[PDB]
This record gives C-alpha cells, structure tokens and sequence, in this order.
RNA sequence: UGUGGCGCGCCGCGGCUUCCAGGAAUGA
RNA sequence: AAACCAUGACACCCAUGAAUUGGGGAACAUCAUUUUAUUUAUCAAUUUACGUGCCUACUCA
C-alpha cells in the first residue's frame, strides 16, 4: 500500500519533467505537498499550480517551466543539527553554489539556507536543483 | 447502587428543568397574548 | 485538432467518455424515474440500477425486473426522468 | 409595542434605527402574509449591519439572527429576502446566522475534544452558504501564482444565472467584511463533466 | 433458509413453547397459530398431535430436519420435537 | 489487491459532491425516521434498509436529509442488531460450509475456502474488540456457532 | 424616458386538557 | 521435481497499432407519448455517427 503521500507525488513530479511534459497530474495532496511546492515555487523551479477540491483527498495540477532537474524525498527523516548542513550538501547536491535541502522545523518547512540564518535545525524532508 | 443512584438523580435534574423552569414561557405568552388583546385604540 | 489539452479544464469529448472514479471529480452514473403504471393512476419513484423488489402502493404487483446494470419496468409502464436538483 | 418581540431582549430598551425598521417590517409581515403567518412567531433576530463601497451603488443589509432558527429560516428564505427588498429599495438584504470559533489549541490532547462545528473552515463555509442560499456551490478551486498571492474560486451552477448574477458583486463584497477572505465566482455549465461557462 | 429466517423472527419478537407437552396445552386452550414438527418425531406421537390440530383447525408445516436441527434453530443447545407458536410477532 | 485473494477489483459506487437533497423529495426528516423503524420491526439489516429507501422512496442517502447515518439511527431507538452486520454474515456462511463438509469428506477445495473465512472472522473479532462493540472474552468457535444464526 | 426580461405576492376550522430530550454528528 | 516466467509480495508513473475472454453503457429491439455574434480566435460551449440475419402454424420483451 502507499505509505507516503510525499514520496509519491515527488516521484511524479521528477519523472514528468524527465519526459519533458507541461503539466501533471498529482493525487493525493496533502498539507506537506502544498508546502513542499511553495519552497519550489519561491526559487523559480516549478511556476503556477492549482487545487481541486472533491471533499477527499485533494488534487493539484503543476505547470513546469522546464528548469527542474530532479527532486526526490529523503526516507526516513534523519535529524539534522545546524552544525550538520555541510554534511547533507556535500552528499546529495550537485555543487555548493546551487540547490536546495528542505528540513521541517519548529519554525516551519524551509530550505537550508534560511534555516542557517535563524540558526533551526529539524529533520531532512527531500531536496531539488 | 452508586453509580444507579447519580443515574437517577440525573433524571430528576433533567425533570425538574426542561419541564418547569423551561415550558415556564406560559408567563411571555400570556404578555404577548395581553399585548394582541389589548391596544385596540379606537 | 490545433488546441492542445489542459489538465485543470478537459474538453467535453475527452471527460465524457471517462469512467467514473476516473474522471477529475468523481460522480454517480444513476437517476430517478417518475413510472406510471398502467392502472390505480399511482405515480411511484424508481432508482435506475434497482435490484429490490418494487411494487405500487395499490396495486401490489412488480414495477420493474432486476438485472445486471439497469433495471428493465413492465411493458405497460411509462416513465419520465426527474430533474437531478 | 408588540413589534419590538422580534428583537433579541437586549435591543429592546435603545434600539437602532435600521433595527427598528426592520423589526417593523417582520411584524407587519407577520399577520398579512399566508406562508408567513407560520414559523414567525418564533423568530427574533439579532442585529442589522449596513454596508456600502463607491462601487456597486446599492447598499447590503446584513441581518444575524441566533443559530437555532437556521432551520426556520431555511424554508422560510426565497420569500422573506423578496418581502424584505420590496419594502427596502435600493438595499439587497442577506440573512446571516451568528456561529462562534474556537480558536485552534496547540495540545494533541486538547485539540481532539474540539468540537468540529466550531472550526474556523466549517463555519466560513457555512457562512458562504447562505449567502446564494437557494444556489449551491458546485466546484472550488485554489490557485497559487508565481508570486505568493493564493486565490480561491466559487462555481456554481449555470442555471441560476439569471437569478443570481446581479448580486455576486455584493455578495463578494460581504462575504470579505464578515470572514476577512476574498471570493472569485464563476458559472459551471454541465456541472458533472466540470465544463466553465464563458 | 425462508423457514429458518421466520422463526429467527419469532424468537425475537413472539411468544413460543417447545416440547411436546407443552405444545399440546396449548392445542387444548386454542392458542396455537402454527405447528412445526421435525422429522425425527416417531410415528405415533405425530399422529396424535395432527389429530389434534385437524380438530383445533391449525396448519402444519412439517420440518426437513431433526429435532437436533430443528432446535439450534431456536439458538438453543438441546433438541425440540415440536414448536407450538401462539403469537407470530413481527414475522411471517 | 483482496485481502485473502489474488483480484483486482475496482467495482464501487461514487457519491456526488453536491450534497444538498433534491427540491422535489418532499419528504421531512421525521417520515424518513419513521420509515427507518418500520422496515427494522419486519427484520431488515442496515445495508437492506438503505437500498430499500432507494429503490421505492427517492431518498437517495439517509446522510444528506436527517443529518444522521442509518446504525446510528437505530442505536438511538433501541433496535441495534446485537453484533455487527458484517460479522454476522460472516459466521453464517462459515456455517454452511461446516455443514456441507460434514457429508463430503473428500472436498479439499472447500477446506481451503474454510480455511479463509474463518482467518477473516478472527481479524473481524481482534478489531470489535478493541473499540469495545463486542464484550471482552468474546470467541468464535465452530461447535457453538451453528446456533445464533440464519 | 421607454421597451424587454424580473421574482415575490395578487378530513378543513375551531376552545380545553394531559404526556414528550430525542437533530448537531470532519469526510467516506 | 528443469515444483521454471530458472524473474518474492504490496503501492505510484509510463509511448504506439492490430487482436481475444467475461461484465456493463450507447446503439438495435420492446414499451410509453448560454448569451450570442458588425469589428471573432493563445489551447473552444457539446466531434456521441451507424445498420443486418433467425424468430411459438418457447430455459425468448
Ligand atoms: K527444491
Ligand atoms: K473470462
Ligand atoms: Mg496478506
Ligand atoms: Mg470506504
Ligand atoms: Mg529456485
Ligand atoms: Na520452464
């Protein structure tokens, strides 16, 4: 059965981009998905998406702009210190000029280079460049 | 018994309102009924 | 054949031929038919895809055969479809 | 004066103009109407609001009335908003009912005993309801632009455009005043195979 | 079965006796509605208790099972030879 | 995928998004309670009661007008089945089975058909009896299930 | 201005009595 | 056991043309009797079309 709702609608999103496709179709939603794509779209990888309701289980229709390379969750959801984020970008980022962790932290969801600026640590969520 | 007699008590409480401090309302019935009836003016 | 597809907004053709449960909401295929059989001038409501046994209100006798999908009504009755609001 | 037993006890002693005013009107309707005449005389609103923008120059009118006669007023509206705009004229009127919030707990523990009626997402969208009472909502969708702006869009169904279009400005208008949202409406022709009328 | 179904429905909602002394009292008093006799009951005493009902005008329905079957049929945990029935509740 | 099988089934029915009734049913919440009751006294299980209203009565769900489900209904007046609907019909097919095993001896299919059902029932058991809708020390066993059902 | 659409309106009654909490539950 | 698909179970995405086995819908047969729109268009507001053979001098609408 699916255990995880995030996993899956990244794997979704990662492999439409890799055949080149103008939109997807993601099902279910959740509140973690909606924010996961807020961090994307914020950075300029992902562009307009839209929520239907069904009163389920939503589900969200994404417009790619064809700047996404890959994104992916990161299963389990490993505890990051704030001294631990070299750690992390030195292991699944292409370079440390670009890219971006996303952690889950009292503070909210963010990618790593906000979370260093208020100094939060959390847990590992997943990533994309 | 313990747990019976808070049971009944219960009932009795839930009599005694709803059905004497509540169904009361006869009293503003009886105002507004006064109200109808009189003002006839004339 | 120039317009290409949007997910959020399909075309007519392309949702009307969809399964329920496939299409971007999901709904009921079914109805409500208003049947007048033939005498006592009752007028009874019936479900489309009926499996129960259903009878007038006077008269006691069946209204309509079950089968596998939509109900089949008695040759001496007719129907009218209800409004779905 | 008997009129005043249309008012909530605590109106009763100052009360307002447009309160007033109304109050007479309910009275009034009270023994001249035939489907009036019943479900009225157990009935008392709260309190009248009046509400009004440079754009769409008529006026709404907003009247609260208490949660237990949400009931009453449901088989009675279609006929008292008819009755109340013709003795109104240039307002569009609107019955609301009051509902409380409960403001969300940070416990676990806490926030499994909150009692779902009270929650801020059912009582907005219960307050959208009755506004476009005799309508229903069909379809809802959110959408999330480029920039963090987020917008939320109301279908209803395309049969009731000839009854209800000329309101969906005011009634955008209101429904911001009472819940601090904003509302975008549209028309769903063949609500089944969810195709936008334009 | 239509039968097992009815008299699950009687147990519910009716009034029954079981055994065969029993069910002829009631044959006497002229309260029985229905009579259901299985098919173990010996030769002899299922003569009686026909006679008995061809004079008190009371239908029979003669049981496919034993008195074993017929029984658990009532949710009991013996065996019964006849079940008088003197008021059918909601059932048939 | 089933729980005991190898099938892909997707059969189901989907309710609509509209949830509002129909302006023709002219039908109050009081007469569909009523109605509810009655077919219970004739002896009718939720799932029968719920089609018969939509077969004959144009009620199309019990949810959308009287605000309440069908069970719960029936708890509130008194006439809940004594276990539930599901596993009831559960043990008594169990029981028609045991019976035809008693005099064919050599049907391996249906011992291994047994064998599922009464691996379902068990599942069914452990679940009533951790949200407490069957007694604690509640057991199923062949010998004694014969009684108690259909 | 006026035209054209506008929606609402344009076993029945009767006094008394006793009993009665039985509609507030996220969605499927 | 070459107990073999020499390929563990559950779940998601996935391009194309001919076929096939079971069920259902449309059709056949049986009964019954939106605005608009003079000056338009960026991803359409309706591609839903179509007949044959057998058939009471009944496991058959
Ligand atoms: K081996
Ligand atoms: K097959
Ligand atoms: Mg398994
Ligand atoms: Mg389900
Ligand atoms: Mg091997
Ligand atoms: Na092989």
């Amino acid at each position: 059965t699916m255990m995880s709702v995030l996993a899956n609608a990244l794997r979704c999103i990662a492999g439409a981009e890799r055949r080149g496709k103008r939109q997807v179709l993601i099902r279910p939603s959740s509140k973690v998905v909606v924010k996961f794509l807020q961090v994307m779209q914020k950075h300029g990888y992902i562009g307009e998406f839209e929520i239907v309701d069904d009163h389920r289980a939503g589900k969200i229709v994404v417009n790619l702009n064809g700047r996404l390379n890959k994104c992916g969750a990161i299963c389990p959801r490993f505890d990051c210190t704030a001294r631990d984020f070299e750690k992390w970008v030195k292991n699944i980022l292409p370079s440390r000029q670009f890219g971006f962790v996303v952690l889950t932290t009292s503070l909210g969801i963010m990618d790593h280079e906000e979370a260093r600026a208020r100094n939060t640590g959390g847990k590992v969520l997943g990533f994309f460049y | 018994e313990q747990l019976a007699a808070k049971r009944l008590k219960d009932e009795q409480n839930r009599r005694k309102a709803r059905k004497q401090e509540l169904k009361k309302r006869e009293k503003e019935r009886e105002r507004a009924r006064r109200d109808d009836a009189a003002a006839a003016a004339a | 054949g120039f317009f290409d597809s949007d997910l959020s907004y399909p075309t007519v053709r392309t949702e009307r031929m969809k399964h329920k449960r496939r299409r971007l909401v999901q709904g009921p295929n079914s109805y409500f038919m208003d049947v007048k059989c033939p005498g006592c001038k009752n007028i009874t409501v019936v479900y489309s895809h009926a499996t129960s046994e259903v009878k007038c209100n006077g008269c006691a006798t069946l209204l309509c055969r079950p089968t596998g999908g939509k109900a089949m009504l008695v040759t001496g009755c007719g129907f009218r479809k209800k409004p779905d609001h | 004066q008997p009129h005043l037993r249309k008012l909530r006890k605590l109106k009763r002693a100052n009360p307002s103009q447009e309160e007033e005013s109304v109050a007479r009107v309910l009275f009034e309707l009270e023994g001249s109407h035939k489907t009036l005449r019943a479900q009225l005389p157990r009935f008392h609103i709260n309190t009248v609001r009046t509400s009004s923008s440079p754009r769409h120059k008529k006026t709404a009118m907003i009247i609260l009335y208490p949660l237990r006669f949400i009931m009453l007023v449901r088989k009675i509206q279609r006929t008292l908003t008819a009755e109340l705009e013709k003795r109104f004229p240039g307002n569009i009127v609107v019955l609301v009912a009051q509902r409380k919030i409960t403001k969300r707990p940070n416990d676990v523990y806490k926030l499994q005993q909150v009692q779902r009626s009270r929650t801020s997402v059912a009582v907005f969208e219960n307050i959208l309801n009755d506004l476009i009472y005799p309508c229903d909502v069909v379809g809802r969708r959110w959408r999330y632009r480029t920039d963090g702006s987020k917008l939320m869009k109301v279908f209803l169904d395309a049969r009731d455009r000839k009854r209800v279009e000329s309101r969906l400005p005011l009634l955008a208008h209101v429904y911001k005043l009472l819940t601090h949202r904003t509302v975008t409406f549209g028309f769903m022709w063949n609500p089944k195979l969810q195709q936008v009328s334009s | 079965d239509t039968i097992n179904t009815k008299i699950q429905l009687v147990m519910k909602s009716g009034k029954y006796v079981l055994g065969t002394q029993q069910s002829l009292k009631t044959l006497r008093q002229g309260r029985s509605k229905l009579v259901v006799i299985s098919a173990n009951c010996p030769p002899i005493r299922k003569a009686e208790i026909e006679y008995y009902c061809t004079l008190s005008k009371t239908p029979i329905h003669h049981y496919s099972g034993n008195n074993l079957d017929l029984g658990t049929a009532c949710g009991r945990h013996f065996r019964a030879c006849v079940l008088s029935i003197t008021d059918v509740g909601d059932s048939d | 995928v089933r729980m005991h099988g190898n099938g892909h089934g997707k059969a189901a029915s989907a309710l609509p998004y509209r949830r509002t009734p129909p302006t023709w049913l002219k039908s109050s919440s009081r007469d569909v309670i009523d109605a509810v009751c009655k077919l219970a006294k004739k002896g009718l299980s939720p799932s029968r009661i719920g089609m018969q209203l939509r077969d004959s009565m144009g009620i199309a769900q019990v949810k959308n007008v009287t605000g309440r489900k069908i069970l719960r209904i029936l708890k509130h007046k008194g006439m809940a089945p004594e276990i539930p609907e599901d596993l009831y019909c559960l043990i008594k097919r169990a029981t028609q089975m045991r019976k035809h095993l008693e005099r064919n001896t050599k049907d391996k299919d249906t011992k291994f058909r047994l064998i599922l059902v009464e691996s379902r029932i068990h599942r069914l058991a452990r679940y009533y009896r951790r949200v407490k809708q069957l007694p604690p020390t509640w057991k199923y066993e062949s010998s004694t299930a014969s009684a108690m059902v259909a």
